[PDB]
């Protein structure tokens, strides 16, 4: 059997444009063989971290749906995406559930996300009622009430806007430099699995 | 929904955006010190102005918070920092007039000229001229001629500007819920609301006093030794019984005696240990000595230096195009980012002070896990003492011979420390009686216990009293002599000095006993030790969090000053000032009989 139709990876790794952790970008991958292959030779990235499944055994063991989850956080929070964890961003931002199947992928983008005047563009949401469900967003931009005063819409004392900037400049330190994150989600459902790795003869 | 809470949430948003603003005015004032241009000065004060307006307002909505319903003792110290007024509680216009007086007394003392008679058509400034007649003649009458010249007019222009600054800080401290504006000052040692540790301001008066008490025997034995030296510098002029003629003290004011190592050499015989020349042979240029001091951090087990440090730190003069400022700086921009400011030459005085440098920044480095209005030393004098015993550990002859510069066959003999110990001595012993006078005057001057017109007779009776140094001519209050110090007219705290002098060697005994040293304390090096550098990493990683007596404690086992260990370094020097002692007499009396 001749191997054509791969996975759009090049269209998420490679994208120009990253999102923001709070408006993180999901992509759904079915029917194409997806190879693993490109993502394990490419040298820069931090973490290659794999739940649930080996590095080595991606391309046999075959799947229904694969997600691929793009955001920008800062290095120091790289730690934050994976199960059982805690702070701004697992909290907040984006939530790994504790049964997680699937790999974290991180590399550093000083080249891509960092500017000289501050990179202003990407954001994280720092306030929030209630901690997020896994594999959730929140785009509300809604004023969050600290106290007991209603807010009104307006911030001002003990009413914050909730979405904080990650200002990005290229002379900050390794655990505050703009890495890049792709979270693939392996899922098997009752429909016939249609995203399989290569085969050999 | 408890105020508790409410502060959390407002610290949360405060510390992203005061990191933020923070980076930039300190990338505003990294570009204008190392690219001096018109331009950057603008940026500078541009960002600067940005931050002062953010801190203004970030306080005045801070102090909505009362502090006696709040339990947590790290929301409580962030909430007691970020809710000091400082000179915003006054009116606009007297705040205002002493902004004006403040930078009036910065232009004065920056811009001094002071120059002989007669002859007006180019005149000497401080920095370049005064400070190099003060350290290098042996003239009498010169050195009187500039001493005496400079506090008149220094004094006379600025006797009624701190006649005005002291009434107005006196304010602006009892304004503040403060005593006087020593209490304002001594506030930062100040802990309260922890058992056992608790640290007020009144305390460290008594506690300084009780640590000088201990330190004056071992000054007098240098006291009356200097004198002795001198007296075959100046025949005449030193009497054996009286104290020391202010205009020969090395510098303009006394602070310093390291001036005087030509003339009181033990044993001028002897070659110093002196590295310059084992660098210039061996083509050691400033990165290398930067390596240098980055593998003896590494030794001791803390962490090397970042990627970003080598890459934006300028470490080296840039040329004469380009103008940039040459005194030695370590920034913590915030971000992760650290650099050195540095015009580095190849010295052995530029490697202990980029040891130093490092050493500042190793400490900037652990706190940065804190959040970032606890981002500081515990107090004032920690900072420079971790910096301090880096200088102190590089320059031993056992780290010089590991290294390479010194060679394996330089003999150690007890003349060569004898003489290192009294350089050490006329630096260190030598600026606390001065640092402790000074402090008590500004104290009691705050307090309103000197009179006003009675200012001047008590600082020279107490500099009789205390630093055993005379005036050569009575000065009466048309002089302000005091403030003719850089740091007394620009607004400084200067008990820091001796804190810091003290910390330096309790952290040193600490590290010396934790890295199983078993000779004479000055001859230790915490180099390849890593339990010592985790003993000290457990106060670095602290920050401002904990009270200083606990970071104390972490480090040498007590909560409160010592001087044992200083007494315990200069031991030695001790027994053989005591041995050529005999002859002279130790001790001084008030008279002026010397002059
Ligand atoms: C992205 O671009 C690089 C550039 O050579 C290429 O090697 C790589 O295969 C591309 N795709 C991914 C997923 O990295
Ligand atoms: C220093 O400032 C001048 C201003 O004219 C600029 O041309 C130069 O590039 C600056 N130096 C650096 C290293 O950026
Ligand atoms: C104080 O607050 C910090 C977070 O702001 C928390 O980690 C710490 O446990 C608190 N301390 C106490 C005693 O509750
Ligand atoms: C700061 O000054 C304001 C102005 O009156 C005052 O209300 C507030 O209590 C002061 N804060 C402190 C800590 O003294
Ligand atoms: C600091 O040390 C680590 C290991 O100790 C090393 O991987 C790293 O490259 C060093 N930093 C630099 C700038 O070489
Ligand atoms: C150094 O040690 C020798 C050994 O006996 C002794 O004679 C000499 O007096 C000592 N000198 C000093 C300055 O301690
Ligand atoms: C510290 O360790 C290095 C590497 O083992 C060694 O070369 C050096 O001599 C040691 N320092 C001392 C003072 O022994």
């Amino acid at each position: 059997p001749n191997i054509t139709n791969l996975c759009p990876f090049d269209e998420v790794f490679n994208a120009t444009r990253f999102a923001s952790v709070y408006a993180w970008n999901r992509k759904r991958i079915s029917n194409c063989v997806a190879d693993y292959s490109v993502l394990y030779n490419f040298a820069p990235f931090f973490a290659f971290k794999c739940y649930g499944v080996s590095p080595t055994k991606l391309n046999d063991l075959c799947f229904t749906n694969v997600y691929a989850d793009s955001f920008v956080i800062r290095g120091n929070e790289v730690s934050q995406i994976a199960p059982g964890q805690t702070g701004n961003i697992a909290d907040y931002n984006y939530k790994l559930p504790d049964d997680f199947t699937g790999c974290v992928i991180a590399w550093n983008s000083n080249k891509l996300d960092s500017k000289v005047g501050g990179n202003y563009n990407y954001l994280y949401r720092l306030f929030r009622k209630s901690n997020l469900k896994p594999f959730e967003r929140d785009i509300s931009t809604e004023i969050y009430q600290a106290g007991n005063k209603p807010c009104n819409g307006v911030a001002g004392f003990n009413c914050y806007f909730p979405l904080r900037s990650y200002g990005f400049r290229p002379t900050y330190g390794v655990g505050h430099q703009p890495y890049r994150v792709v979270v693939l989600s392996f899922e098997l459902l009752h429909a016939p699995a249609t995203v399989c790795g290569p085969k050999k003869s | 929904s408890t105020i508790e809470e409410q502060a959390k949430t407002f610290l949360d948003k405060f510390n992203h955006e005061a990191e933020d603003l923070f980076y930039q005015s300190s990338l505003a004032s990294w570009n204008y010190n190392t690219n001096i241009t018109e331009e950057n000065v603008q940026n500078m004060n541009n960002a600067g102005d940005k931050w002062s307006a953010f801190l203004k307002e970030q306080s005045t909505l801070a102090q909505m918070y009362p502090l006696q319903e709040i339990q947590n003792l790290t929301v409580k110290l962030q909430l007691q920092a970020l809710q000091q007024n400082g000179s915003s509680v006054l009116s606009e216009d007297k705040s205002k007039r002493l902004n004006t007086i403040l930078n009036t007394m910065s232009t004065i003392y920056s811009t001094g000229k002071v120059c002989n008679p007669d002859n007006p058509q180019e005149c000497l400034l401080l920095e370049p001229g005064l400070n190099e007649i003060m350290a290098n003649s042996l003239d009498y009458n010169e050195r009187l001629w500039a001493w005496e010249s400079w506090r008149s007019e220094v004094g006379k222009q600025l006797r009624p500007l701190y006649e005005e600054y002291v009434v107005l800080k006196n304010e602006m401290a009892r304004a503040n819920h403060y005593e006087d504006y020593g209490d304002y000052w001594r506030g930062d040692y100040e802990v309260n609301g922890v058992d056992g540790y608790d640290y007020s301001r009144g305390q460290l008066i008594e506690d300084v006093e009780h640590t000088f008490e201990e330190i004056k025997p071992l000054y007098e034995h240098l006291h009356a030794y200097v004198r002795a030296k001198l007296m075959n510098a100046y025949p005449s002029y030193i009497s054996p019984i009286g104290c020391l003629p202010a205009h020969l003290l090395g510098d303009m004011w006394g602070r310093f005696w390291t001036n005087l190592y030509s003339l009181t050499v033990p044993f001028g015989q002897k070659p110093n240990i002196d590295v310059t020349d084992a660098m210039v042979d061996q083509a050691w240029d400033a990165q290398r000595i930067f390596k240098e001091a980055e593998k003896f951090f590494v030794s001791v087990g803390l962490p090397n230096m970042t990627q970003g440090f080598w890459e934006n730190s300028m470490l080296t003069d840039p040329g004469n195009v380009q103008k940039a400022v040459c005194h030695p700086t370590a920034w913590d921009l915030g971000k992760g980012d650290f650099r050195i400011l540095m015009c580095t030459k190849v010295t052995m005085d530029d490697f202990l002070t980029a040891h130093h440098e490092m050493g500042h920044i190793q400490y900037d480095m652990a706190y940065a896990a804190q959040p970032f209005l606890l981002r500081n030393g515990a107090n004032e004098g920690f900072h420079e003492a971790v910096g301090e015993i880096m200088s102190l550990s590089a320059a031993t002859p056992k780290h010089l011979k590991s290294i390479g510069l010194l060679s394996p066959d330089f003999q150690e003999d007890n003349e060569t420390e004898i003489n290192f110990l009294l350089k050490q001595a006329l630096t260190i012993v030598g600026t606390l009686p001065f640092t402790y006078m000074l402090e008590k005057w500004r104290w009691m001057v705050f307090k309103g216990e000197i009179p006003k017109d009675q200012w001047m007779k008590k600082w020279w009776e107490m500099k009789r009293e205390i630093v055993g140094v005379v005036e050569p001519v009575p000065h009466d209050e048309t002089y302000c002599d005091p403030a003719s110090l850089f740091h007394v007219s620009n607004d400084y705290s200067f008990i820091r000095y001796y804190t810091r002098t003290l910390y330096q060697f309790q952290f040193q005994e600490a590290l010396c006993q934790a890295a199983k040293h078993e000779g004479p304390l000055h001859k230790c090096d915490i180099s390849n030790s890593t339990e010592a550098g985790q003993k000290l990493f457990n106060m670095l990683r602290l920050g401002k969090s904990e009270p200083w007596t606990l970071a104390l404690e972490n480090v040498v086992g007590a909560k409160n000053m010592n001087v044992r260990p200083l007494l315990n370094y200069f031991e030695p020097l001790f027994t053989w000032l005591k041995d050529q002692n005999k002859n002279s007499f130790v001790g001084w009396s008030t008279d002026w009989s010397p002059y």
